[PDB]
């Protein structure tokens, strides 16, 4: 619905990005090693790491985390290699 | 040598590795004073229950 009505609705024609679930929680960090404040702070932030489907583009990823420069993203379920390329595991 | 012998060897000393490894992550990932720090922490928390 939102990419067929995309043009009318609010001006020009999209393309599907993606559809991504949020869980909402208050997680508890289950750790064995021992965590400085910003480091449980970051564990709780991976714990809402959205799961669902993406399009495969460097483009469209590196949109969703503008923070993921080169490995695996905290936000979303996928990632980028060394080389550039989405990594096969997103 | 022997591929079956030769990969069999290395899933022993591999079966040592992880064998320590879980001792490791099991006991000595915190000093016993942080693990004793932990344990007398969670002493009221007991007393109320």
């Amino acid at each position: 619905l939102s990419i067929t009505h995309s043009a009318d609705w609010l001006g020009m024609r999209a393309t599907p990005a993606g559809v991504l679930y949020f869980h909402i929680h208050d997680p508890m960090i289950q750790s064995n090693l021992p965590l400085g404040l910003d480091e449980i702070e970051q564990e709780i932030f991976k714990k809402f790491k959205m799961k669902g489907l993406l399009l495969g583009d460097q483009e469209v990823v590196r949109l969703m985390d503008t923070t993921l420069q080169e490995g695996r993203s905290n936000i979303i379920n996928a990632g980028l290699k060394k080389d550039g390329s989405l990594r096969s595991d997103s | 040598f022997d591929p079956a012998l030769l990969d069999e060897a290395t899933d022993l000393r591999n079966g040592a590795k992880k064998l320590l490894e879980k001792l490791k992550t099991d006991y000595f990932t915190r000093s016993p004073e942080q693990h004793l720090k932990s344990l007398a922490e969670m002493k009221p928390v007991i007393e109320t229950l």
